[PDB]
């Protein structure tokens, strides 16, 4: 038994989903290191059952700035998929990124 | 370019709890300089309240961002120009107190 607290890790990414920046945590529960992260589309780690729907998710964060994602799977690194439900917020400047609190359900 | 920016987390006092590593280039602290500080302690005296003030209302304000200018105090002893952007977390399958997330941009005054 893990807590909630200990299952939660951030992951910021630019306009077009591609992970800027990860926490650490990641890790321990995904098995990703964050540098293997940056550059690349959250889609491509989406298991294709929920993409239409994280597509979806993906639209309603851009037109009204918040999102929460409702239940997906992420493919981990030594295969299967770990289930995620992740709130969404962009952040606006003076549209600069988008934070991500991840939890993970499974 | 690429802005310099670094993501925080903070309890509902002000007190750094997670400092991520571009903090370094940033403002130029290392995250364990920061870690355990209230961010009101690296803030310009004029900007002090304000700061405070901006703590207390993100937690009202149902998850949507705040946002607020200050001058924070680099490891150079330099007043830089911060855009902080904050928003408040709670994992809705708990009742755990929430804490606020933060996002740090070194900005323009102009
Ligand atoms: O589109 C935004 C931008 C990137 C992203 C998102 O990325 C992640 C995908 C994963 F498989 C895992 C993760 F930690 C973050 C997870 C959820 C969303 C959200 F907001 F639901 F749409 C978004």
């Amino acid at each position: 038994f893990k807590g909630l607290d200990s299952k939660t890790f951030l992951s910021e990414h630019s306009m077009d989903m591609k992970f800027t920046y990860c926490d650490d945590r990641i890790t321990e529960l995904i098995g990703y290191h964050p540098e293997e992260l940056l550059g690349r589309s959250a889609y491509e780690f989406y298991h294709a059952l929920d993409s239409e729907n994280m597509t979806k998710s993906h639209q309603n964060l851009c037109t009204k700035g918040q999102v929460v994602s409702g239940q997906y799977r992420m493919l981990a690194k030594h295969g299967g998929y770990v289930w995620l439900e992740t709130q969404g917020t962009v952040i606006y400047n003076p549209p600069q990124c988008i934070m991500c609190v991840n939890y993970v359900l499974s | 370019c690429q802005p310099t920016r670094f993501i925080s987390r903070h309890n509902i006092e002000g007190i750094f709890t997670f400092v991520d590593h571009r903090c370094v280039a940033t403002v130029g602290y290392q995250p364990q300089e920061l870690l355990g500080k209230n961010i009101v302690e690296f803030c310009h005296p004029e900007d002090q309240q304000l700061l405070r003030d901006s703590f207390q209302q993100v937690v009202k304000l149902k998850g949507q961002v705040l946002s607020v200018m200050f001058r924070f105090r680099s490891k150079n002893q330099e007043w830089l120009w911060m855009r902080t952007s904050s928003f408040t977390f709670q994992n809705p399958y708990s009742d755990e107190i929430e804490y606020i997330i933060c996002t740090n941009t070194n900005v323009k005054n102009s």
